[PDB]
RNA sequence: ACAUAAUCCCAAAAAA
């Protein structure tokens, strides 16, 4: 399973890389950035495949490291969205009073984190097998990840110890700061490289096909690859704590469906260890209603 | 009284250093909700209030000349 | 390298070297903050130091990212010192030294690291065993 | 045989023969039983007696505290205390305990934090006499005065001189319990006790 | 000692502080704001609360009206306070003389500044 | 039988 991943790893990395060749062919562009986020800004550069986040570190250190979203021309857009022409550069933080974009990015961050963190966990035992089902994002404040595995993990019971590890393993994925990467790619290669996985396969060749953009976003974090149609959390250091707080099973259509659920930490604040049990708490109790 | 002896680079750099632990620095950085300017913790801002106490001033003072 | 630097200012050495100190190896926002907070006499003129570095560094070196710049080196000299006559009692003068502060500020490009972080147990294990090894 | 209380305040009671006697009521609040150290070689075993306000929980943070209280099942606690043992056969588990413990008659020994006197000079402290306030006297008055001899050059160690007094550990001796009172959690003690009303203290077994 | 101890000093003798709360609220029920050290601000909390409900007590009333008189020589302050301030802190009880801090300081001793308001 | 902490320079030992 290393030198499968090894081989989808480096072929997602040649099919990066040539895709943003291709798209970053020509080098020669005008980006006026100009907006008021405070007072007014005004600023020009050239250059292709702009980051507004390049734009954020021109301005300063502290607009940039309390940089989250942006929102460009009225609609809001990851900060590693790439800009063009002329655009309206707004910043948008967890403080201010439209905590819905930023909320909705941080479950979908979370869903993936895990993503990687379970596979790397089923990449220390070559035992289980792991199959991954498409996520489900909650605005109650909730985010189930589904995935299905091999009939021994099925037959073996998942002790409290393990699920403490899968925390243990995130927290160190979490303070080992790794950066996310956003790739542009076609539904075609797309489709090579999660051939894999069914339910990614039926995901993308339903509703991707149907959908008149044949660009598809992969985000990539470490060896883990996953499709997102919104932002995504700024870095690693964003996170400051993780927790997994249970897990599911369902039945459809003669089918088994596990589904591991739990909660985050935004703007790296915790008020107690007390609340924080009460979160716990919490947290497993909006997994027993696993809202649809 | 008076010193017995001149004092080593040594011992005033060890004395004038170390102990008083030069100018502790915490975080007094906090974002105005208002303007977005950088101002000080626990405090009000320094643009869009000052600005609209000399303008409260000013209108006070008006108001007591015309009541005058 | 921007590097800047201020003369014939009259301050005490001693106490600019307070806030000099302050802003060693901080980043240029970081230091910009804490000067602008600080409470010293020190405090407005590396400010005003600073602020000129940063103009300096934008204009004449044009820089790309304002973020790619930290404080590398700071340091203050001393000038020349004013003998002024301090009257004291029974027929007696005093000399008042009034003295001077050269400011320097030395700015390197890059994002700014520095690690004071230590592990006791590994460098004993390790200083120990290459100590009685040789 | 002890436990830790709260001091309330003091009051003058009358017995029947007409004698009067001056005492301090100390209030119990909550106490739980929390961990039970055995040992060897000090030939007895420590127990936990905890006194909580239950407020505090939040203004105070720390992984250990509230770690502990979470995992020993305890409600927020305000103070944490030990004592010591030495019957291996009165020593129980963890358990919660009232102010019926103490019984009338009983003389018991009270631990707690003397008042702070902040910085005080050689007077109210060693209770020296100082110099006289007049004849000459220049700036003498509340001085210390000689100290050392000039044979030995350095002064001896524990020489008595100005400086911070109270807010330190204090144990008294020789208190007799009038009466005690289970509803309202009060114990009444003939004696003084070290420090203000609302401080900490404790209530031991003396020794007779 | 300072044990148990409110009614601070300031470095001002007890005439000069009186007469400096009686100006610093004459000041604060003049112009309905005020800025001064967070000492004095905070001493004067109590003070101008107090005052209010000497106002609060009665117009007609003489334990008030000497009160009022004896505190505030100014004849204008007193039927602006009574008239106009009053009846609008009728439903309040400690819902008066609010105290935020200024964000810089002096140039000079570099005092900690506060303002104190009553609530429009 | 003299007046700050002991042994007449450490610790001990034994009687070429
Ligand atoms: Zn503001």
């Amino acid at each position: 399973x290393x030198x499968x991943x090894x081989x989808x790893x480096x072929x997602x990395x040649x099919x990066x890389x040539x895709x943003x060749x291709x798209x970053x062919x020509x080098x020669x562009x005008x980006x006026x950035h100009v907006g008021k986020t405070d007072p007014g800004t005004v600023f020009v550069m050239n250059k292709n495949i702009s980051t507004p986040y390049s734009c954020a570190m021109h301005l300063s250190e502290w607009y940039c490291r309390k940089s989250i979203l942006a929102l460009v021309d009225g609609q809001p857009w990851d900060m590693y969205k790439p800009l063009t022409k002329s655009c309206e550069i707004k910043f948008l933080t967890f403080k201010d009073d439209d905590p819905g974009e930023v909320n909705k990015a941080y479950w979908r961050s979370c869903a993936m984190m895990m993503g990687c963190v379970i596979e790397r966990a089923f990449k220390d035992e070559y035992v289980v097998s792991l199959v991954r089902a498409p996520e489900v994002p909650v605005i109650a404040g909730a985010f189930c990840y589904d995935v299905v595995l091999d009939k021994r993990l099925d037959e073996w019971m998942p002790t409290k110890e393990n699920l403490h590890s899968f925390t243990k393993d995130a927290r160190a994925l979490i303070y080992k700061d790794l950066p996310f990467e956003t790739l542009e790619v076609e539904a075609k290669v797309a489709l090579e490289i999660f051939q894999h996985n069914k339910y990614k396969l039926d995901f993308i060749e339903e509703k991707a096909s149907q959908n008149p953009e044949r660009i598809v976003k992969l985000h990539r974090f470490g060896d883990f690859i996953d499709v997102s149609e919104g932002p995504l959390i700024p870095r690693t250091s964003i996170c400051f704590q993780y927790e997994v707080s249970a897990v599911h099973n369902l039945q459809t259509q003669s089918s088994l469906v596990r589904r591991f659920q739990g909660l985050s930490l935004p703007v790296h604040l915790r008020a107690h260890f007390t609340i924080w049990n009460k979160l716990l708490e919490r947290s497993r109790k909006m997994v027993t209603e696993d809202k649809t | 009284a008076a010193p017995k002896n001149r004092r080593s680079i040594e011992v005033n750099r060890c004395r004038r250093r170390n102990p008083q632990k030069l100018i502790k620095v915490k975080n007094n950085i906090d974002v105005c909700p208002e303007c977005g300017h950088l101002k000080q913790k626990h405090i009000l801002c320094g643009y869009c209030x000052x600005x609209x106490x000399x303008x409260x001033x000013x209108x006070x003072x008006x108001x007591x000349x015309x009541x005058x | 390298e921007i590097y800047h630097c201020r003369r014939q200012i009259k301050y005490s050495k001693d106490k600019m070297w307070y806030l000099a100190k302050l802003i060693r190896g901080m980043s240029i926002d970081q230091a910009l903050a804490q000067l602008e907070f600080s409470d010293k006499k020190g405090a407005q003129i590396i400010k005003e130091v600073l602020l000129e570095a940063q103009d300096m560094a934008v204009r004449d070196h044009n820089v790309e990212f304002r973020s790619n710049l930290y404080v590398a080196e700071s340091t203050s000299g001393r000038g020349q010192y004013l003998k002024r006559i301090r009257y004291h009692g029974r027929g007696r003068f005093g000399i008042m030294e009034k003295v001077f502060c050269h400011y320097f500020v030395k700015l390197v490009e890059g994002x700014x690291x520095x690690x004071x972080x230590x592990x006791x147990x590994x460098x004993x294990x390790x200083x120990x065993x290459x100590x009685x090894x040789x | 045989v002890g436990l830790i209380a709260l001091k309330l305040g003091m009051m003058p009671l009358w017995t029947k023969d007409g004698q009067k006697h001056v005492v301090t009521l100390l209030q119990v609040q909550d106490c739980h039983v929390l961990k039970y150290t055995p040992k060897e070689n000090h030939n007895g075993r420590m127990a936990a007696l905890t006194v909580g306000g239950k407020t505090v929980s939040h203004f105070h943070k720390s992984a250990s505290i509230l770690e502990f209280y979470q995992e020993l099942g305890l409600p927020p606690k305000q103070k944490v205390k030990i004592f010591n043992v030495t019957e291996n056969a009165v020593i129980k588990p963890g358990t919660p305990l009232y102010a019926a413990h103490f019984r009338p008659g009983q003389y018991v020994d009270v631990t707690a934090k003397t008042i702070g006197k902040g910085f005080q000079g050689v007077m109210r402290r060693w209770g020296f006499k100082g110099q006289p306030a007049t004849h000459g006297q220049t700036k003498t008055h509340r001085r210390p005065g000689a100290i050392s001899t000039g044979d030995v050059a350095r002064v001896w160690p524990g020489t008595k001189m100005p400086g911070q007094l109270g807010n330190i550990d204090r144990t008294a001796f020789g208190l007799k319990v009038w009466r005690i009172n289970t509803k309202h959690n009060i114990i009444y003690v003939n004696g003084s006790v070290p420090g203000h009303k609302n401080c900490l203290v404790k209530i031991k077994d003396s020794k007779l | 000692i300072s044990h148990g101890r409110v009614f601070r000093r300031l470095g001002l003798g007890p005439e000069s502080r009186i007469h400096l709360l009686q100006n610093l609220l004459t000041g604060l029920v003049r112009h309905e704001r005020i800025e001064a050290s967070w000492a004095r601000v905070d001493e004067l909390r109590g003070y101008a609360e107090k005052l209010i409900d000497y106002g609060k007590l009665g117009d007609t009333n003489e334990r008030a009206m000497r009160m009022a008189d004896f505190w505030l020589t100014e004849k204008d302050l007193i039927p602006k306070l009574f008239q106009v301030l009053a009846p609008r802190f009728q439903g309040q009880n400690g819902g008066y003389t609010r105290m935020l801090q200024i964000p810089n300081r002096n140039e000079q001793d570099r005092a900690k500044m506060a303002v104190i308001e009553y609530k429009g």
